[PDB]
């Protein structure tokens, strides 16, 4: 995770404007709509048959908040992503059996959501810094797989 | 395969882009070069500075090809044949790279089309760019 | 797309596999789980230890589906339609993993079939496995 | 390079038996036949129209030896692959313009070549250690891209 000081500031600046609850819901919902394969892990969530069923599903919304909350906390520890996510890594591998490729898909969808919410302000350089962050989080979440 | 709804979604979205395509093509490329630097290895003969004319000129050509694909959405493999040949025999761009540009195009559209970039449309566009990428890459070996 | 010579190379190589199809499929699976542990996520219900009977049985099934693909090389989407539905709607395996199993199958073939694994045949098998993969993920979304 | 002692040992022992001249030539040759897109970098080597042409091309054979030679020297530096391949990474990016994805392709081809030569001895555990090494080498060669 090679982040320059000005990348780190850029990432932090913007994130301060993010309503994590809302963006969490939007990012998880979009993952399940755009990449329906990811629905294999959420069959207990009820109806995911159409976009409105997914996006407005209270369980998808609650899970989105939990996911992005952990992600925010990760942004407070950019210099130790691996330690920060170690127990979540193990959980995702041994208990949930989630193929880590899904972490990369969520990261990209999160980038589209950030662009959607911020428009202009999500300049090419800000996007580049966020691409590094989502890749690092994805790699940290995969690190304990065995 | 694109579904009837997917096609409607893509025509609507691209229509709103309208006479901005060129500009959005260029932005997608700048986004791509900055976020995924390995992609620059294919453009060693270009000036890659911000606002570069080569970058703008190339954005327009990419955007024009996408417009042509939207206009021939029921016959994309034939509408893009020449381009498929070019990418396969001369340029020989590794397929992973197409995913990277597609992502950046989506980011570009999301940043400029807030009301239209809904979940269903996002899904349709992703599928559309993936089909365009499969065509451009289908004659590789 | 597979050319006539590819189809010829594949039919011959697979022919020499013959009654060893089952053993090779199991070996390729074992190679995949060890080399690429993220693939184990799709098999949490399997005893994944060395020589396990679940891996053996599943190795046979994979091997047989491939024999069927070779025998139906000119018409793969139809001969493999039910497996395509199974992988797309039930199993929902992320496409990257197909490249991992494909590679492991090549390594297995290269290890057991030295005389037959020439550069042209290696090329042909790689395209073949790639097509099988495309077919198996073609109904994803 | 999270390599296990038994893994470092498995790599080193098998490598001591490799004829670098033959394997280099064969891996580079196979890369060009199996993945023709890679020929874009080698236009000046001559005729590469057919497999027999590529495999017999003396410049391909010679370049294979060079590539595998540098790979060899890396195997004695497994705790510092990045450091070892830094200059080469810079040259692959700044002068040669090679998409690092080709490094991963060469890696897998190399693994198929090792299995083809060693048969029985190229066991699943031995392959696994080699897959780690080849990804390691690919990552170090890509490290200085900008
Ligand atoms: C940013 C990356 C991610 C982070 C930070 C994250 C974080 C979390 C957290 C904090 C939990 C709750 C853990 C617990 O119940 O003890 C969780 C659960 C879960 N996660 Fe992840 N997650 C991520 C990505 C994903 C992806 C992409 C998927 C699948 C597509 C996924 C699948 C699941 C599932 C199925 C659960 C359990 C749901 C249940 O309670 O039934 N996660 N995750
Ligand atoms: C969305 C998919 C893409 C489309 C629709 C597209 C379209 C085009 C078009 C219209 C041209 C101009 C050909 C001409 O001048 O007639 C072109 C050239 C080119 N494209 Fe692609 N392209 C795509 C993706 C890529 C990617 C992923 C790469 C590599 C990163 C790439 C690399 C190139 C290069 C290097 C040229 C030659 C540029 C020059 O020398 O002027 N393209 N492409
Ligand atoms: C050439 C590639 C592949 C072929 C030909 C193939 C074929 C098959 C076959 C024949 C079955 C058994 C269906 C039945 O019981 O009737 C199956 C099931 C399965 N496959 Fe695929 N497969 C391939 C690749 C993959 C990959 C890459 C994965 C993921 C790592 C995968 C994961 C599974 C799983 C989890 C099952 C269900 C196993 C069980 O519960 O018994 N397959 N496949
Ligand atoms: C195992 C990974 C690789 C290693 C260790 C490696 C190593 C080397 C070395 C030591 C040189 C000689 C540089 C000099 O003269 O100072 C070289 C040259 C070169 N490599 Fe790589 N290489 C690798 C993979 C690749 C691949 C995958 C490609 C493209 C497919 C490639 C393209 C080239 C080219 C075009 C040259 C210059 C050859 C010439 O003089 O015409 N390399 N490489």
């Amino acid at each position: 995770m090679h982040l320059t000081p000005e990348e780190k500031s850029a990432v932090t600046a913007l994130w301060g404007k993010v309503n994590v609850d809302e963006v969490g819901g939007e990012a998880l919902g979009r993952l399940l709509v755009v990449y329906p394969g990811t629905q294999r892990f959420f069959e207990s969530f009820g109806d995911l048959s159409t976009p409105d069923a997914v996006m407005g599903n209270p369980k998808v919304k609650a899970h989105g908040k939990k996911v992005l909350g952990a992600f925010s906390d990760g942004l407070a520890h950019l210099d130790n992503l691996k330690g920060t996510f170690a127990t979540l890594s193990e959980l995702h591998c041994d208990k949930l059996h989630v193929d880590p490729e899904n972490f990369r898909l969520l990261g990209n969808v999160l980038v589209c959501v950030l662009a959607h919410h911020f428009g202009k302000e999500f300049t090419p350089p800000v996007q580049a810094a966020y691409q590094k962050v989502v890749a690092g989080v994805a790699n940290a979440l995969a690190h304990k797989y065995h | 395969v694109l579904s009837p709804a997917d096609k409607t979604n893509v025509k609507a979205a691209w229509g709103k882009v309208g006479a901005h395509a060129g500009e959005y093509g260029a932005e997608a490329l700048e986004r791509m070069f900055l976020s995924f630097p390995t992609t620059k290895t294919y453009f060693p003969h270009f000036d890659l500075s911000h606002g570069s004319a080569q970058v703008k000129g190339h954005g327009k050509k990419v955007a024009d090809a996408l417009t042509n694909a939207v206009a021939h959405v029921d016959d994309m493999p034939n509408a893009l044949s020449a381009l498929s040949d070019l990418h396969a025999h001369k340029l020989r761009v590794d397929p992973v790279n197409f995913k990277l540009l597609s992502h950046c195009l989506l980011v570009t559209l999301a940043a400029h089309l807030p009301a239209e970039f809904t979940p269903a449309v996002h899904a349709s566009l992703d599928k559309f760019l993936a089909s365009v990428s499969t065509v451009l890459t289908s004659k590789y070996r």
